[PDB]
């Protein structure tokens, strides 16, 4: 490989050529080396962590809500279900009604949060 | 010299068995004709290789 | 590595640049690449992959923009019909509006046709028109929420730049004649 | 205001939904294999078949919900990516953002996922049609074919890899994998005895086209050693190679997506297949071919006249429409309707990557839902009235009013009334065809929407109306809640999908 | 083979067609071994006509082993025989033999139906009894079943591991200086 | 995943389970065959993992020699009259004079 | 006008009363099929004429070579046979207008350089 | 890109588009296809040099990007068909400004090659427009 610093002298090259092929600022060199000119690897990692957490929350909530709804409303015919729910205690009725809705709604809200970019610092005027 | 002989043999064999392989009624005949069909296919591959 | 497919034609190829003669059936993979397959398959082959993706998007947006011109002029005609009584309606329409309606016909705007048959020159002109509109918008930074994405620091810098530009434009004197 | 969080959430959701499905399938299969010495149903209330049915149904459903979320994320991501590329005009600035993969799950087949609107539409069709078909096949699976409860999960995984891959070879392999599960379902689950021959016809007819597509793929791979599906931009095929590739691709994918004269297998299979699997076949399995044809023909540069292909598609439409009248069998009539719609869709793809693709995609979606509706109605008729022939079935409305109402509304939707994606797709295709070749457009519209429509409506109206005086001791009752809600959901989708964002259409 | 200032460049591996031929032979032998092991596990006197394919209509392992072996011999994509056929077609395309590809495809499709038609006969009115009786009970051989299971696994998932087999076959053929 | 020994152990376990299911015997029959199958599978697949890489390395080395054969085979395959043509004359002299270093 | 006596070559069922058919193709089911038991599992005896009509078309076949051309009407059969050719010729004549004007032509347009519709194009670090 | 400013513009910044000649487009496309190796080499060598001598304390820190000079000169010669000088420094005055912009893009701002190829192609286009019949 002939592309190396070996054998190169600043005397051979003109001053304008050296200025042209001069290293930029140290900060610019570091950004270019680390590929952090626009976004930092830590920002990417934080975004990925939030994405994974959001997916796990959404999927778990959807599964819980679906299964709870199925098992609570899959006990038999209309008469049987109505009688079972009538004999059901107050707190048991509340959970049976609220668990599936809350799980599904939380999943949908977490989904909506990502597309809605409210946390933007330019809110003014 | 081998290429033309192989091609002629392959063509004749294919056009001769296309109808015979559907005339058998025996398990042994089925096995033998499976071997024959695979042999013809490998002969075509051999022609391609020697090209 | 790219390869080639054996050729059967018995034609002769004369390459004046390299000063050699070949035969179509005798070409190898690299020779096939150099002589055959060297034709262009896009409006602007000179552009890179990223540049041509931008060109394609601008062309699509420009076609939609011309269709938007047609839709806007149609809406204006409806507005004229509702506001103005049938008397004097055609008299007032026989003006800029009618000429624009005719000038935005199918050859110039692809209303519902599958393809707008445009030469590469026409596509370049449409992309240039879209880029001119984009430049005019970006002068004042009207594309932050729509037709653009920027960070908070970028938005602040753009606001300061637009403020300076507006101040300078206002301070400039009126154009003579 | 678009931020990297949305990008990573989109990518993570797309990647992880596949593994959700795969882990569900893996756990269910492990339970099934290791719970019993012999993998057949134990005819008692405590069988593992109930658990497997529950797992399959509510894995498909939950994955469908997650797919809705991921598809919405993709729509936002693609729109904002186009905006990022288009907006900036400064020469120094360029959009070069690089994403780092997660460290939790690996990339299946070491491939970076790439998603498109057409692919996600195809995946959504897979989910919904698979849900309907699995709901249909409950009465068919009994005590030796329970192993086929996982067929739709396998289909979903295959389609997921098919639509989320940027590799030509993986694309082709996913396309070719669909044969085995479908053949096994038709062979072991179909009640009719003619299904045995129908399965062989299906296999041979589809495999001929599969071999054609295989030859085309071999031409592409051997000539261009690349497999990334994007290096083809830097390689140009000569005229002869390009014409051979397009001919092979069109014929091979038209063997699957029925085209004239290659629809004999489709008619046979639809007539003799399970009523629950016919829904899945017509709705989805004929559109993977369209998706593959679109991908290949838009990637390759073709400098040939498409008049021959357009003529083939139009001939198929005309043939199916003319034959609609002479069918007293409702299932065969619906099969001819499927052939007609598929040929129109295929015609929508005969102008390369022009705007016809949007109408083609919308028409593919509407045809999937409409065919599912029609085959489900035929299934209900056949299951409650023990026949699906017009001579033996008459006056459905007067004994089963809900079923007759469903038939009538199905006919209205099939007619293409405004306010339906069917009408929107017809409008797209006909608006393009009017400028492409107005006389051909007139002939196609006339035939399909008058002669074929009248032939289609004759049998359905005759079945719906009349007076059921025969076999009064054996008349059924009505649709069930499951059937009624399936019909309602089909209608609801056909109506409300017209409000989907117009950016992608 | 390209020449650039008397420097030869070879992007083609000559000892590749032989490796593909060896791969096809090995794949056919493996599938033949699978089907013959299924036959040997059972009573041999029952199978004497194509109609007797119904006699394979026995417990799920034998039934589905036969079905998948027949499909693999036919060349259905996911199975083992498809790999050999696809690689033969790929090498033919690489060598630019369109007529050979045409004839290979004709033979392949005809043979495919030839294998497939037996699936029609596999259907049986009842369950067959093709096992030999020993000690008053049917004799099922665990060793042959295990060998059939390994063959079934490789028949199903040959595509996944085919790269290693291709590497080994190319390594073997590279010694030949042709 | 990454350990070929563990992969082979899992393969042997599943092979034993599948063999029991196919034979229609309880999965707990002949329990001693589970560790036997796991060990045999692990060892054989570990050896094959080593062998495939050795074969790949030797194949890469053999391709170097095969390149020499291809270059000389191409020159000898030239049709009569082409060995002294302007497109092959220099290469033919290189292989017939410079490489005649015995 | 169509009557059975004078139709000649436009076949149709005869008006004369006939005895029911003794043998006819019937529904057959796969061995060990699971019965369909919707709505109480009540099956009525099938009418022989109706079953015969159900299975007649599937088994109908041409008796002699070339009967297809003569059956029905020769002119209509030839027109149906040539329909694909007519469609192709109409398409080509229409494409002549497109060529001479400048409108849409029957070709695989390649405006996008292999860029699929709304595809995600990204790179990884 | 491909936009010319309006000389007599009422407001500060106005641009009117133009379409390059088919000959210019063909020349640029052919030369890019032939010389694309040099541009990828420039990118890879830029990254390599930054890694090797990016640190201030490095011995070769005072020779930054000089090894890229040979690649840049080769790319210029390939794009210009060996005419108009054998080095980038010999670029004609018509393309000198675009050459300076390209150098600023590549080595000082360290912008993406997607951006800097625009300026390099602008240099080539300036030369081609200036000469016309000399390049073809
Ligand atoms: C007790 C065993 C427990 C096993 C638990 C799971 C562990 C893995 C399996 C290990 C088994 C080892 C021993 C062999 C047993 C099988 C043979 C036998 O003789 O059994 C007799 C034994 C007893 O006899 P029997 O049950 O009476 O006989 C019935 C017959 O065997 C008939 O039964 P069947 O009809 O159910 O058989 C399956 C049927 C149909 O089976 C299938 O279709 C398999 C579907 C698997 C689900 C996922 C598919 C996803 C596809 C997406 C698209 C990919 C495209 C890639 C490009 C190339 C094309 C693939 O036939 C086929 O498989 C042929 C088609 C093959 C298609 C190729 C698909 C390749 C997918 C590769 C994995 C991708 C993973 C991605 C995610 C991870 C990324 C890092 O049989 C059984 O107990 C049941 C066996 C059923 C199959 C088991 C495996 C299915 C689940 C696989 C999950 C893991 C993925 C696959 C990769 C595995 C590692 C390579
Ligand atoms: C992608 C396409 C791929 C296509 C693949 C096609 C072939 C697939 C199926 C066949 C594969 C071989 C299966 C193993 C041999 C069969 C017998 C056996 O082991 O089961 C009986 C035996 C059953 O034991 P048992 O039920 O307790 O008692 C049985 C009797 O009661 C009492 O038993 P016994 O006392 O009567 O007999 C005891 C003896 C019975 O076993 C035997 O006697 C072996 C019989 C086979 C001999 C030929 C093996 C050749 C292996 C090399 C690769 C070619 C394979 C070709 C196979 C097909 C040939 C037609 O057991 C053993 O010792 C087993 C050792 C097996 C490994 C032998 C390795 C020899 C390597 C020689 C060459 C080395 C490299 C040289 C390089 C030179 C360079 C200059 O097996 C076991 O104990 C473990 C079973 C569960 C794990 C099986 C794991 C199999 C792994 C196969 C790896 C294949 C290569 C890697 C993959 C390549 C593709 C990517
Ligand atoms: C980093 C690596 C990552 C990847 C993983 C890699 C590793 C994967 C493998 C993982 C597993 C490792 C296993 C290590 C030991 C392997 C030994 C070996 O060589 O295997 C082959 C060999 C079996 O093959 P074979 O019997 O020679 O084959 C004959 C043919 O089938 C021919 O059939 P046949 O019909 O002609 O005859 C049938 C057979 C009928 O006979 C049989 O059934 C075979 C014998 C079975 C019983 C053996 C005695 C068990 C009790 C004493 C064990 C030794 C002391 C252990 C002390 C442990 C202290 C911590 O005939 C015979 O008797 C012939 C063989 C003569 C006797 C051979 C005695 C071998 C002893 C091996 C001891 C190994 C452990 C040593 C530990 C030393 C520690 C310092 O030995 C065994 O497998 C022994 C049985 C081990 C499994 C027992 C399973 C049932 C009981 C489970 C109780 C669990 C309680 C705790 C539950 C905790 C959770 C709640
Ligand atoms: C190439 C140059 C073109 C430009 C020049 C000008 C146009 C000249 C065209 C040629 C016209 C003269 C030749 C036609 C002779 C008739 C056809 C024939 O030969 O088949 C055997 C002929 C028909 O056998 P069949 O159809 O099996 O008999 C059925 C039974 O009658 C039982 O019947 P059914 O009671 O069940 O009722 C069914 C009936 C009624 O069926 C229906 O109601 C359903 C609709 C049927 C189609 C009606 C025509 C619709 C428009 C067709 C447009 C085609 C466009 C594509 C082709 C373009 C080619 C440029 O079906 C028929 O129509 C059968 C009658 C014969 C076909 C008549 C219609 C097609 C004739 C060809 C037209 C070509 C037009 C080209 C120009 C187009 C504009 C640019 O057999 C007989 O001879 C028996 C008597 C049939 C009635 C004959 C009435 C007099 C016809 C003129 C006689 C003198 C001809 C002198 C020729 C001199 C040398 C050139
Ligand atoms: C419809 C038939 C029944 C259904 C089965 C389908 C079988 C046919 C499938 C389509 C095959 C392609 C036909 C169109 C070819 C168009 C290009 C062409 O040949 O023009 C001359 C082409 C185009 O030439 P050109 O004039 O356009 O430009 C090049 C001109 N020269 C060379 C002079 C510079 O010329 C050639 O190079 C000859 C190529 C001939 C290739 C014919 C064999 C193809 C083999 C692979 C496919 C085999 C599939 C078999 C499937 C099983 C069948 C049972
Ligand atoms: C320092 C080393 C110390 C080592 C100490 C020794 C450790 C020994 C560990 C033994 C674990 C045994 C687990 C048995 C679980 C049984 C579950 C059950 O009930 O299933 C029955 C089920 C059902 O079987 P069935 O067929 O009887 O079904 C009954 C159900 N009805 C009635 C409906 C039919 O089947 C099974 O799963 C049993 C067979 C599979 C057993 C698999 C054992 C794998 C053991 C792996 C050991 C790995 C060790 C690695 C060491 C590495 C060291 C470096
Ligand atoms: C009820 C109303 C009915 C209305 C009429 C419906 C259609 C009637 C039939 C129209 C025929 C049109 C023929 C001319 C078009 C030829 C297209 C072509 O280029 O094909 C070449 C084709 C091949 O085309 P190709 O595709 O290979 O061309 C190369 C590709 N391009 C063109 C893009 C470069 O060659 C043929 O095989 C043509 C065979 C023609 C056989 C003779 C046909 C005579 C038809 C006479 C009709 C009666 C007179 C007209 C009546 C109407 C007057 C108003
Ligand atoms: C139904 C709940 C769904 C929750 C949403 C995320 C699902 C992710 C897929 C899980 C698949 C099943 C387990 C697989 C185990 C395995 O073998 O997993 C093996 C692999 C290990 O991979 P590696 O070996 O490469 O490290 O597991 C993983 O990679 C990650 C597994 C998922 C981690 C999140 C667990 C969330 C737990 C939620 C508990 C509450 C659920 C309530 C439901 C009613
Ligand atoms: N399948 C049929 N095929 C042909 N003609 C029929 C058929 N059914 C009825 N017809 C006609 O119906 C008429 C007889 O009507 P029908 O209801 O049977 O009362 P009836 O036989 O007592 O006169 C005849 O003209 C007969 O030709």
């Amino acid at each position: 490989m002939n592309i190396s610093y070996t054998g190169l002298k600043l005397e051979d090259y003109s001053d304008e050529v050296i200025r042209k092929y001069k290293f930029p600022n140290s900060n610019e060199l570091e950004r270019f080396l680390n590929r952090e000119q626009t976004l930092t690897v830590q920002q990417h990692k934080s975004a990925i962590k939030l994405a994974q957490q959001d997916f796990f929350a959404v999927a778990g909530l959807l599964s819980v809500g679906s299964l709870s709804y199925i098992f609570y409303n899959s006990v038999g015919g209309k008469v049987i279900r109505d009688r079972i729910r009538a004999s059901r205690t107050k707190a048991q009725k509340v959970i049976v009604l609220a668990l599936a809705f809350v799980a599904n709604a939380a999943a949908l809200i977490i989904a909506r949060n990502a597309i809605t970019a409210h946390n933007f610092g330019w809110q003014a005027a | 010299f081998f290429w033309i002989i192989l091609l002629i043999i392959s063509i004749i064999g294919i056009f001769y068995i296309i109808s015979i392989i559907f005339d058998i009624n025996l398990f042994k005949a089925f096995l033998a004709y499976s071997t024959i069909i695979n042999s013809i296919s490998f002969i075509l591959l051999i022609i391609a290789i020697i090209f | 590595a790219f390869g080639g497919f054996r050729q059967t034609d018995n034609s002769l190829i004369i390459d004046d640049r390299r000063k050699i003669i070949l035969n179509t059936r005798s070409l190898n993979d690299f020779q096939q690449k150099i002589y055959l397959r060297n034709f262009f398959t896009n409006y602007r082959p000179d552009l890179s992959s990223y540049d041509y993706f931008a060109f394609k998007e601008k062309l699509r947006i420009g076609e939609l923009f011309l269709n938007e011109y047609r839709k806007r002029i149609n809406n204006e005609v409806r507005r004229a019909a509702i506001l103005t009584p049938t008397s004097s309606l055609r008299e007032k329409m026989n003006h800029k509006i009618a000429d624009q309606i005719l000038d935005l016909s199918s050859p110039h705007v692809r209303g519902a046709h599958f393809q707008a048959v445009r030469s590469w020159t026409d596509a370049s002109k449409i992309v240039n028109y879209v880029e001119e509109k984009q430049t005019k918008i970006n002068k004042y930074g009207l594309q932050f929420p729509l037709l653009g994405n920027m960070t908070e620091e970028q938005c602040a810098s753009k606001e300061d730049e637009v403020y300076q530009r507006l101040l300078k434009e206002m301070q400039k004197p009126p154009k003579k004649a | 205001m678009f931020n990297l969080n949305t990008i990573y959430l989109s990518r993570i959701f797309i990647e992880f939904n596949f593994y959700f499905l795969f882990f569900l399938f893996l756990i269910s299969s492990i339970i099934f294999y290791f719970s019993k010495i012999i993998s057949i149903q134990n005819l008692n209330q405590n069988s593992v078949f109930n658990f497997l049915k529950l797992a399959n149904i509510f894995g498909i459903l939950i994955s469908f919900f997650i797919h809705i979320i991921s598809f919405w994320f993709y729509c936002i991501y693609s729109y904002n990516l186009s905006l990022n590329i288009f907006s900036d005009i400064n020469l120094y600035n360029s959009n070069s953002i690089e994403l780092l993969n997660n460290s939790l799950l690996p990339n299946y087949f070491k491939s970076n996922i790439t998603i498109d609107f057409f692919g996600l539409i195809l995946l959504t069709l897979a989910y919904i049609v698979g849900f309907v078909s699995i709901l249909a096949l409950d009465t068919r699976l009994y005590w030796k074919n329970i192993k086929y409860i996982f067929s739709f999960t396998i289909f979903l995984l295959i389609v997921y890899v098919y639509v989320t891959v940027s590799n030509i070879l993986l694309f082709f392999m996913c396309y070719e994998l669909l044969l085995i599960p479908s053949f096994l379902i038709v062979y072991f689950v179909s009640p009719s005895r003619r299904a045995i021959q129908a399965s062989l016809y299906f296999v041979i007819w589809t495999q001929l086209g599969s071999l054609l597509v295989l030859i085309a793929i071999s031409y592409i791979i051997s000539i261009t050693n690349t497999y990334e599906f994007n290096d083809l931009k830097y390689f140009n095929f000569t005229n002869s190679e390009s014409t051979i590739i397009i001919f092979l691709i069109f014929l091979g994918f038209g063997f699957k997506a029925p085209i004239w004269p290659f629809h004999y297998w489709l008619t046979k299979t639809h007539v003799e297949a399970p009523s629950g699997f016919s829904i899945y076949l017509s709705g989805f399995l004929v559109k993977t071919a369209l998706y593959g044809f679109y991908k290949f023909n838009t990637s390759i540069f073709i400098d040939i006249d498409s008049s021959i292909f357009i003529a083939i598609c139009i001939m198929g439409v005309v043939d199916s429409s003319l034959k609609m009248w002479g069918q007293t069998d409702l299932k065969k009539l619906v099969a001819y309707g499927t052939i007609q719609e598929m040929n129109i869709i295929y015609l929508a793809f005969c102008w390369g990557d022009s705007c016809a693709i949007l109408g083609g995609i919308l028409f593919s979606a509407t045809h999937a839902f409409l065919s599912a509706l029609m085959f489900f109605l035929v299934d209900c008729i056949y299951r409650r009235y023990h026949t699906r022939s017009l001579v033996e079935v008459n006056g459905i409305l007067h004994i089963t009013p809900n079923l007759g109402l469903s038939i009538l509304f199905m006919l209205v939707f099939f007619s293409g009334i405004p306010g339906t994606i069917k009408f929107i797709s017809e409008f797209y295709i006909f608006s393009g065809l009017l400028e492409a070749s107005p006389f051909i457009c007139f002939i196609l519209m006339l035939v399909a929407n008058v002669l074929g429509l009248i032939g289609f409506s004759k049998s359905w109206f005759n079945a719906t109306f009349g007076m059921p005086k025969k076999n009064t001791k054996y008349l059924p009752m009505d649709l069930s809640f499951k059937e009624s809600y399936i019909i309602l959901y089909c209608f609801f989708f056909l109506f409300i999908f017209s409000y989907f964002s117009s950016i992608f259409f | 083979m390209s020449i650039f200032s008397n420097i030869w460049i070879n992007n083609d591996l000559n000892s590749y067609g032989l490796s593909i031929l060896l791969l096809n032979i090995i794949n056919y032998l493996i599938v033949f071994m699978l089907i013959l092991s299924v036959i040997l596990l059972t009573n041999l006197s029952k199978f004497k006509s194509l109609n007797q394919f119904k006699e394979f209509n026995s417990y799920n392992f034998i039934l589905y082993s036969l079905i998948f072996s027949l499909l693999s011999m036919a060349g259905i994509p996911p199975l083992l025989g498809f790999t050999g056929k696809f690689l033969a077609i790929l090498y033919s395309s690489f060598k630019s033999q369109y007529l050979l590809i045409l004839f290979m495809t004709i033979l392949n499709i005809f043979g495919m139906y030839f294998y497939i038609q037996n699936l029609r006969f596999v259907v049986k009115k009842n369950k067959s009894s093709i096992l030999n009786y020993k000690n008053y009970y049917v004799n099922i051989n665990y060793s042959i079943t295990l060998n059939i299971i390994l063959l079934n696994f490789f028949n199903f998932f040959g595509i996944l591991f085919l790269s290693d087999l291709i590497i080994i076959l190319n390594y073997i053929s590279s010694y030949i200086y042709i | 995943m990454s350990s070929m020994l563990i992969w082979g152990a899992c393969f042997g376990l599943f092979t034993r389970a599948a063999a029991c299911k196919a034979s229609m015997i309880p999965l707990t029959t002949s329990p001693w065959k589970y560790p036997k199958y796991m060990i045999v599978s692990a060892v054989t697949f570990y050896y094959f993992d080593w062998y495939r890489r050795m074969a790949l390395e030797q194949l890469c080395y053999n391709e170097e020699k095969l390149e020499r054969y291809q270059i000389r085979a191409k020159l000898q395959s030239l049709k009569i009259g082409e060995e002294l043509s302007d497109a092959y004359r220099e290469s033919f002299f290189e292989h017939a004079v410079q490489k005649n270093n015995i | 006008n169509y009557h059975y006596d004078f139709c000649g070559r436009a076949y149709m069922g005869n008006p004369a009363v006939q005895s029911p058919p003794k043998e006819f193709f019937n529904y057959h089911y796969v061995p060990d099929n699971y019965p369909d038991a919707l709505s109480g599992f009540r099956i009525a005896y099938r009418d022989p004429f109706e079953v015969q009509h159900v299975f007649a078309y599937e088994n109908w076949e041409y008796q002699y070579d070339g009967q297809w051309w003569s059956m029905g009407s020769l002119a209509c059969n030839v027109l149906f046979f040539c329909t694909p050719l007519f469609l192709y010729l109409i398409l080509q004549v229409e494409e002549l207008n497109s060529e001479k004007r400048g409108g849409t032509s029957n070709k695989f347009y390649h405006n996008n350089a292999g860029f699929f519709h709304f595809q995600i194009y990204d790179n990884k670090q | 890109m491909f936009l010319n400013p309006v000389k007599d513009s009422e407001f500060d910044d106005e641009v009117k588009g133009f379409v390059p000649s088919e000959g210019e487009v063909r020349f640029v496309a052919n030369k890019n296809k032939e010389c694309g190796y040099y541009l990828q080499g420039i990118e890879q060598c830029r990254r390599k040099m930054v890694q090797l001598a990016g640190d201030s304390s490095s011995q070769f820190h005072s020779l930054g990007f000089l090894p890229c000079k040979r690649l840049v000169d080769a790319h210029y010669r390939c794009m210009t068909d060996d005419k108009f000088g054998s080095t980038i420094e010999e670029v004609p005055e018509i393309g000198l400004d675009s050459a300076q912009k390209f150098f600023d893009c590549t080595f000082q701002q360290l912008k993406p090659m997607q951006s800097c190829r625009r300026f390099f192609d602008q240099v080539v286009r300036d030369v081609y427009r200036a000469n016309g019949s000399q390049l073809i």
